[PDB]
């Protein structure tokens, strides 16, 4: 009787991987050596029992498997599984599907009809791929052989505008990659960063700025990012702001000569204008390197 | 463009900037555009020359109107035959008066006028009279130069054709003072509270003055404050200055300030004074 | 008046009261003998602390300050050493004494003799959350302590009550990103991304009806110092206080 949906950051280490998801997210990418983390968001499930004995729990989304989650007589649990999100480069999501009983009442829309009628069918249609995969099977605590299910549709709500763009990139604008040169730098070096940038299908609410003006922010690896006067840490050639359009794969760059420094990182913005609260988005692609 | 000066130095610079991915790379009066130069050292210190800027820079309120001029309303090589040339310098007593949207050019709005005086303006049809490719058809271009205003037409593929290349060219001082020595601080941390994951800024330095000092301030730390007392010990190499700490305590008003206004004074062993100073709390 | 003293005393509330002495060399003497040091060809003074003792002022007490001292002598310089107090309830002012031997200089002899003393007071004087209701005091039984490395782990919230109907309240997290001079904006939103999103809370309406466990796991590293997000909600309109207490590093 809840939900909620957690992305994904840290690659984590081998001491500590005993616990079932974190050697499911790392198993799986032992191989597909492309992607590390971010993509490979995290949901959160809270079973709870209305019920008098335990039951043991399993649960399988696709290859997932479990340990033997025992639950308690009135005992919420949370079970934790991962989930590769969903990408609108392998599908489109424009379609509604009609129901079960041809009626032919040919109803209406009544809202912003482009907006909210293709935003309900993003969120059931995500709902559809949550909900077609998802496997449980209980049994009760060495007291039977009741080896059942448990439905889910009279269970997940809705989702909110959280569980949207946290699920399914596509909801927010741009995707962003960071290519880099090294990681491993010295300190008296020049180095091209280069963005790509991936302007959406979802661009088509505006499309009056065809400029749009990004930022690079540069974060110490701690907390607590750098000024414009990046003075004996960072050095750059001119203004960060550098501008992508709304038509296809821009390119950026800088020049980061390193001075006296260690264990910098990287990160993009989305201001779309110049002004203050112009700002739309934040991403989250964070690509560190360190100086040495 | 910053480069040698004029004598034998040879000294390998390696940062530059020339514009070479966009041609037209903007600015507007607020922001940074912080330009970074690696001058590196030749076969010698670096000695005290000077050293010259060259800027090829350019006003915006010539490049925009290109396209208000070369492709508005000179379209034609026929309709702009004889109709600009006797009439060249009326429109650039035309354009001069133009006094374009620099108030609002930073999101968007680029090619408009900003309603200086737009319906007045069209009796310059009646005391002098010209070919109507310009006397009649640019002042539908004028309105095509009040309304219809382009964010970002990609206006560095209209902009090589009529855009003047000033070049200022300033000079570039290297200055600096002179008194090269070292220092090499040592310290160990005396247990506050808890071990709270310290971390550095930087350690360099540069002076020089009468009765000179040299102030130092400590690393950072990350965690609560008032935090452990660092006990250092010193290793005040290659001169002698003069110490004024001993112990510390690192989330503070204490400052280890090993000030030097004394002698065993080496001059110019590098590109300015320098005392590279590298406190180690090892 | 030849080498000014200071005591500056910091007051560490989370253990002991941390006071340090500090010598100087007196700039407005040293001219004084260094007029005199040139006319006897010297360029600066030689003076020698031999003797360097702060102790506790009582009836009688010393205590023994925080590190190592040798007996040293500079000559244009200044040294502070640091001694611990113990960290008072309230209104007792300690006082101490602070003795001092300078020695002074000469030409391998006529080592002036001199001593200094300056006794007064060290007192200079610039984790339980209240529920600020009814006094239901909350403190972690291990609170600032948990060097976590990604794995789960457990604390306790020992929540302190009136023994007055003490069943009553609901702890969660709220894993959402808080709606907040633009980096401004930006460090407000780097701060509350990785609030609510670096731990997650594996008991999350856990609805306590006096003792907590309460296991993390925490995804995300660094330091999160006062652990925010970490509501509970009572029985009446809105207590929905914080804890705003404990941290882990988690690497």
């Amino acid at each position: 009787p809840s939900m909620d949906i957690i992305p994904l950051n840290e690659l984590f280490s081998s001491q500590v991987e005993n616990v079932d998801w974190i050697e499911y997210v790392m198993s799986k990418i032992r191989a597909e050596s492309n992607l590390h983390s971010r993509d490979f968001i995290l949901l959160l499930l809270d079973f709870r029992n209305s019920w008098i004995d335990g039951i043991k729990l399993n649960v399988q989304f696709e290859d997932f498997t479990s340990n033997e989650y025992h639950v308690e007589a009135s005992h919420t649990s949370r079970i934790i599984v991962p989930i590769k999100k969903i990408d609108y480069k392998k599908y489109n999501f424009e379609n509604t599907p009609i129901p079960r009983i041809f009626p032919g009442r040919q109803f209406i829309q009544s809202g912003l009809n482009e907006e909210q009628t293709i935003e309900m069918r993003q969120k059931f249609w995500c709902r559809e791929h949550i909900i077609s995969k998802l496997k449980c099977n209980w049994k009760l605590t060495t007291d039977q052989s009741v080896t059942g299910s448990v439905d889910f549709n009279k269970f997940i709500e809705k989702f909110d505008h959280k569980m949207v763009y946290t699920i399914y990139p596509g909801r927010l604008f741009y995707g962003v990659q960071l290519l880099l040169d090294e990681p491993k730098v010295k300190v008296g070096e020049i180095i091209n960063l280069k963005i790509i940038t991936e302007p959406t299908s979802t661009c088509r609410r505006k499309q009056n700025s065809t400029v749009n003006f990004l930022d690079i922010v540069i974060f110490d690896s701690k907390t607590s990012k750098i000024l414009p006067r990046s003075n004996r840490r960072i050095l750059y050639n001119g203004s960060l702001t550098k501008p992508i359009s709304t038509t296809k794969v821009s390119e950026i760059n800088l020049e980061i000569i390193p001075i006296e420094k260690g264990r910098y990182e990287f990160s993009v913005c989305i201001s779309k204008s110049n002004n203050q609260d112009g700002i739309i988005q934040f991403d989250s692609e964070n690509v560190i390197l360190s100086v040495i | 463009e910053l480069s040698a000066p004029d004598t034998r130095n040879d000294y390998n610079i390696r940062g530059d900037y020339i514009a070479t991915t966009p041609a037209l790379i903007t600015f507007d009066g607020n922001e940074s555009f912080i330009n970074c130069y690696e001058i590196t050292a030749n076969n010698n210190f670096d000695s005290k020359d000077i050293f010259n800027l060259k800027v090829r820079y350019n006003t915006l309120k010539e490049q925009l109107d290109c396209f208000i001029t070369d492709a508005v309303l000179i379209e034609g090589d026929v309709e702009w035959f004889i109709l600009f040339e006797k009439w060249k310098t009326f429109w650039e007593l035309e354009i001069l008066k133009k006094l374009k949207y620099d108030y609002d050019a930073f999101k968007e709005n680029r090619i408009i006028r900003l309603l200086k005086t737009s319906i007045d303006l069209n009796k310059t049809k009646s005391k002098i009279r010209n070919l109507c490719i310009e006397k009649a058809v640019l002042d539908k271009i004028l309105i095509c130069l009040n309304k219809v205003s382009r964010g970002i037409a990609v206006c560095n593929t209209d902009m090589d054709e009529y855009v003047r290349n000033l070049v200022p060219k300033q000079l570039t001082v290297p200055v600096q003072l002179p008194g090269f020595e070292q220092f090499f601080h040592v310290q160990f941390e005396q247990m506050e509270t808890s071990h709270d994951a310290l971390h550095d800024t930087i350690a360099t330095i540069g002076n020089s003055l009468s009765y000179t000092v040299i102030v130092e301030n400590l690393s950072g730390q990350w965690g609560q404050d008032v935090i452990d007392d660092g006990g250092y010990i010193f290793e005040i190499l290659s001169s002698n200055e003069w110490l004024i700490h001993g112990q510390k305590r690192c989330a503070i008003k204490e400052k280890r300030k090993e000030f030097e206004v004394h002698l065993i004074p080496l001059k110019k062993g590098y590109l300015n004074f320098p005392r590279v100073e590298i406190t180690n709390i090892n | 008046l030849l080498n000014m003293r200071l005591r500056n005393i910091s007051l560490k509330s989370e253990h002991c009261i941390l006071s340090s002495l500090d010598f100087q060399t007196s700039k407005a003497s040293e001219q004084l003998t260094k007029k005199f040091i040139y006319p006897q060809e010297h360029n600066s003074f030689l003076k020698l602390n031999f003797q360097e003792i702060s102790y506790k002022l009582i009836d009688g007490t010393s205590q023994i300050e925080l590190d190592p001292i040798c007996p040293l002598k500079v000559p244009l310089t200044a040294f502070s050493y640091d001694s611990i107090s113990a960290t008072f309830k309230l209104v007792l002012l300690p006082k101490s004494t602070q003795p001092h031997r300078v020695k002074i200089t000469l030409a391998y002899e006529l080592e002036l003799h001199p001593n200094l003393k300056l006794p007064v007071r060290t007192s200079w004087e610039t984790s339980l959350v209240n529920s600020k209701l009814s006094n239901v005091k909350f403190k972690f039984i291990n609170s600032n302590i948990k060097v976590i490395k990604g794995e789960k782990f457990t604390m306790r919230l020992q929540i302190i009550n009136s023994s007055s109907s003490p069943l009553d309240l609901v702890v969660y997290y709220n894993n959402t990103i808080n709606p907040i001079t633009l980096e401004n904006q930006y460090q407000l939103h780097n701060k509350y991304r990785k609030i609510a999103e670096g731990i997650i809370l594996l008991s999350n309406d856990y609805k306590i009806p006096y003792f907590a466990d309460l296991r993390f796991i925490g995804i995300m590293s660094g330091y999160y110092g006062t652990l925010s997000g970490l509501k509970v909600l009572d029985l009446n309109t809105n207590e929905l206080i914080e804890v705003g207490n404990g941290a882990s590093v988690l690497i």
